[PDB]
């Protein structure tokens, strides 16, 4: 809450790392412990990211290529819902926050306002008719994280449940390159996309624009403003060396 | 011979002609409004291919 | 007469195989073995020898595969009513495959 | 110790969709694979059917192939690693021995004298510790070294 | 993944060592072994029931 | 008129010259000392045929002295010479010339166009898709398709062999 | 058996409607052998590979006087149509001749060109009882 005074104490408490990851067996207090930390943080009026389940990103509905970050990806549904609740949870503090770097030109529909707050920005992110929401959310997440990393005086607590999903690949795979090249007939293009399924390398979570933002804050030093209290999830399906088919009932 | 000729004609006419959409829209990720999610993924990235194979 | 004789599986018969090949080749005029046909060479003269089964490539079938000139269609239905006779006017430069000279 | 079904149900009087009962080739069994086995409809015995689809031994064989695929699939999703073939010199002290091929000897302990007992077979090495060995050409390390936790450091869990 | 299987000849390594495939060809000469060229890499399936 | 004759295999005489390889491959780590030890030569004898060369770093092959104790054989000895197998087939090989048979096509003309139709009985499922250039890892793919100024063209490739299907 | 249609009528018992192991029934009676499929035309009741050679039975193997009918696993070849020679097959009652040659036959086995069970029925090979039972099933008019 007041970190700047306690800086030495804090840094020794984590031993120089940026916050903690809590780990255990399936079904001990982990997700619950994270809930509690969000409660402690937000009751004390600290700005708090809370990703309640990481699987909404890495194992998602669908995956778009991000709009203004070449070579990265989005989970558009995860992102939108996040931008929504983040805003309404932190709205008090986020309305005081002035934007140090965001373009002042953001595309806007007639009768709508240029965001002057971080709150206003997050708002601008998720309030649109689809499909527009989809590209808006990309831009908005990029700039949101760019804004977070630029704030050095205000304590920021990032709680992610199931960090271990962010540290390896998402379950999306790169599109087969023949989706990118255009086609005349399937008859002879020298193309198999319709004949056989195949696996292409998985997209690593670090190439998700959001997770990119966070990793950027972890790995760069000169950010002792931020505290990751984060969690693990062992919620995986059981596998013992033979698997039948699960009875669906 | 003519039953065969005719059924070959039919088989090929079917392979060549378009079909109804194969996915059941009552479930997800397909129920979602045609302006979002999977349908976005289809309209911009997959459309050409989906039409080449005639939605078989 | 007293020989070591291989047994069971055919691998163990390496010697015998060589002999059976040598013998076979020696006895069997190419002039005769010419005439043995593979199913596809035979089927090449069927009016519709090539198309895709439904399992994999079905959507790749083309209307160009149909020998429409071979049959007679009804305008209203779009259906094949009769088939023209195949054999009388049938010209081919290849009754047998090109490499067969009898 | 899996709970899943590994056996195809035996043919009997026609099952119907009921409380407590579903059709035999219903779409909910074997992850919808039963499609391959299904003759739809009120099948007219005399004139129609595909014999293999009612045959117990054949049907069960097919199901068994499908189960095998499931297991194989999950065993490969379970790997995070590749096998690299590294010359005897450059390998860690534990592999400098002779390592019997699979199912040849008793399952083998990595280092009994150093208090490590585990299958040498399943021991996995970090790409970062083998860096000098695997990419000698590169000069500067491609992967940055692992950072490790001081277990003697006073941190939040030691109550200080 | 769909990849090209690959082989590093020992003369090219920064330590010579005997490559497992090379050994495999040795074993195929010794006990004369048919090497099935078309054997799909994806199809390894143990027989669950008996194994 | 025909120009020559070839002797039956039983009449062939082998020489050390034709039997043993004249030349030797050089490993990355190689020294003249190493090579000499490998072929059992004295090092001076190895120099002699190779023109007093000292550093071997720029060479694919070093010439081997006749003085060498362990040479390589040019070709595997337990292999069967082709003259033998062709002695098994003599009549066939004469008929090949008589009938002027250049080739006997195994497949019909258009066969690759129909993937499920021509299955020889050596063929196996699942079919393998044709390869694709950048696909093997995310970095390569990214470099070639997505972001084209990406500096790392592929993820670091261990110099030793990686067996992707294993066991 | 009830009626003896051959010698074996005397030797064999029916044993009611008895089950045999899969794809082994003592007597190979291929009722299905002509069973139309456009898409499966080249894979159904034919060679599993198109690179297989035609069977034994398309060739004259030895010194022959001549034959009465050719076997039914013989495959119909362009020459069967073109040459204009007798092509017979043993079916019941007696023999089926290919008289009217067509290229549409080519590449299939005569199994597939000869309908084993005809929609046509002789009333004179039927007992009055059997004719009754064929009227019950709605085959014969009466
Ligand atoms: N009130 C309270 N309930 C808890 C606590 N720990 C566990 N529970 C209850 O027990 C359940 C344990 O489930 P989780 O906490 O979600 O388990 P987890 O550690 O997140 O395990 P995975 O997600 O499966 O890796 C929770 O749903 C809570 O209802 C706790 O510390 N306080
Ligand atoms: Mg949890």
């Amino acid at each position: 809450q007041h970190w700047h005074t306690k800086r030495s104490v804090l840094s020794s408490l984590t031993n120089g790392r940026t916050g903690f990851i809590v780990d255990g067996p399936t079904g001990c207090g982990k997700s619950a412990l994270m809930c509690q930390v969000v409660h402690f943080a937000r009751s004390r009026n600290i700005v708090t990211l809370y990703v309640p389940d990481a699987k909404v990103w890495t194992h998602g509905e669908w995956c778009w290529p991000s709009t203004i970050l070449p070579g990265f990806f989005d989970a558009p549904d995860a992102a939108r819902s996040f931008l929504k609740y983040f805003a309404v949870a932190n709205r008090a503090t986020l309305t005081s926050w002035k934007l140090r770097c965001t373009p002042k030109d953001l595309p806007t529909e007639q009768g709508e306002r240029q965001p002057q707050n971080l709150y206003e920005l997050c708002e601008w992110g998720h309030r649109a008719v689809a499909p527009a929401s989809i590209d808006r959310q990309s831009v908005c997440v990029k700039f949101l994280m760019d804004e977070l990393s630029e704030e050095k005086k205000l304590p920021v607590v990032i709680v992610v449940d199931g960090w271990n999903l962010f540290s390896h690949e998402t379950h999306f795979r790169y599109p087969h390159p023949d989706f990118l090249r255009g086609l005349a007939s399937f008859n002879e293009s020298s193309t198999d996309i319709d004949l056989y399924p195949q696996e292409l390398p998985r997209i690593p979570a670090s190439r998700l624009s959001f997770v990119r933002g966070l990793n950027k804050m972890i790995l760069s030093g000169d950010d002792p403003n931020k505290f990751f209290i984060t969690c693990t999830t062992r919620d995986f399906k059981p596998f013992d060396g033979i698997s039948g088919f699960p009875n669906v009932e | 011979h003519r039953a065969l000729a005719d059924s070959l004609r039919a088989y090929v006419e079917f392979s060549t002609s378009k079909r109804v959409e194969p996915w059941d829209a009552r479930f997800k990720p397909f129920d979602r409004i045609e302006k979002d999610g999977v349908y976005v993924l289809m309209r911009y990235m997959m459309e050409e291919k989906l039409q080449l194979c005639n939605y078989h | 007469r007293y020989k070591a004789s291989p047994h069971g599986y055919i691998r163990h018969f390496e010697n015998e195989v060589r002999d059976l090949l040598q013998y076979v080749d020696g006895v069997t005029p190419w002039k005769q073995a010419q005439k043995i046909r593979t199913y596809w060479e035979v089927r090449s003269h069927h009016p519709m020898p090539q198309f895709n089964r439904p399992e994999v490539a079905m959507h790749r079938n083309t209307v160009g595969l149909l020998p429409a000139h071979m049959w007679e269609t009804d305008k209203k239905t779009g259906k094949v009513k009769s088939v023209k006779d195949s054999v009388r006017d049938y010209q081919t430069k290849t009754p047998y495959p090109k490499w067969v000279q009898l | 110790v899996s709970t899943g079904e590994f056996d195809h149900p035996p043919f009997q009087f026609r099952q119907r969709h009921t409380f407590n009962t579903t059709p035999l080739h219903d779409a909910n069994r074997f992850g919808g694979r039963t499609a391959y086995l299904r003759e739809i409809g009120p099948v007219n015995i005399k004139k129609q059917g595909r014999r293999f689809k009612k045959d117990p031994r054949t049907v069960q064989f097919n199901v068994d192939v499908w189960c095998a695929q499931q297991t194989l699939r999950k065993r490969w999703k379970q790997r995070d690693w590749e096998v690299i073939e590294i010359p005897f010199r450059l390998v860690p002290r534990e592999q400098q021995r002779v390592i019997p091929e699979l199912y040849t000897d008793i399952p083998q302990m990595t280092d009994p004298a150093r208090n490590d007992f585990s299958n040498i077979r399943n021991k996995v090495y970090d790409r970062e510790e083998l860096q000098g060995v695997l990419f000698p050409a590169a000069g500067a390390m491609l992967y940055p070294p692992l950072q490790r936790v001081d277990k003697q450091a006073m941190t939040l869990d030691k109550y200080l | 993944g769909v990849h090209r299987v690959g082989y590093t000849h020992p003369s090219t390594l920064p330590v010579p060592c005997a490559q497992r495939w090379d050994l495999r060809l040795a074993r195929a000469r010794i006990f004369q072994e048919y090497i099935e060229e078309k054997a799909p890499g994806a199809w390894q399936l143990e027989d669950e029931r008996s194994m | 008129s025909e120009t020559e004759l070839v002797a039956p295999l039983s009449c062939w005489t082998s020489t050390s010259e034709s039997e043993f390889s004249p030349v030797e491959r050089v490993h990355a780590n190689d020294t003249l000392v190493a090579i000499a030890r490998r072929l059992q030569c004295s090092e001076e004898a190895l120099r002699a045929v190779n023109d007093g060369i000292t550093d071997v770093s720029g060479l694919d092959f070093v010439r081997v002295p006749p003085e060498a104790r362990r040479p390589r054989r040019l070709v595997e000895p337990q292999l069967r010479p082709q003259a033998a197998t062709d002695a098994l087939l003599a009549r066939t090989i004469a008929e090949e010339e008589t009938f002027k048979l250049k080739s006997i096509p195994h497949l019909p003309q258009n066969a690759e166009r129909f993937p499920h139709e021509y299955h020889t009985p050596t063929s196996r499922f699942p079919p393998t898709p044709s390869e694709t250039p950048a696909t093997q890892d995310w970095m390569a793919y990214t470099a070639k398709y997505l972001d084209k100024q990406f500096t790392i063209s592929a993820e670091p490739a261990p110099v030793y062999n990686v067996n992707k299907l294993w066991p | 058996l009830k009626i003896a249609k051959s010698a074996f009528g005397f030797y064999l018992a029916r044993r009611g409607q008895r089950k045999y192991p899969f794809l082994r029934r003592p007597h190979i009676k291929n009722t299905h052998s002509m069973n139309p499929s456009a898409p499966y035309f080249w894979s159904f009741m034919t060679a599993k590979s198109q690179m297989a050679f035609l069977p034994e039975e398309n060739y004259i193997t030895g010194d022959w006087t001549g034959k009465f009918f050719v076997s039914k696993r013989q495959v119909y070849t362009l020459q069967h149509a073109t040459s204009g020679a007798k092509v017979r097959v043993k079916s019941f009652p007696s023999i089926f001749e290919f008289n009217s040659p067509s290229r549409w036959n080519i590449g299939k086995e005569m199994n597939t060109l000869t309908k084993p069970r005809m929609d046509l029925i002789d009333e004179q090979m039927l007992t009055k009882k059997q004719r009754l039972d064929y009227v019950r099933a709605g085959l014969l008019p009466k």
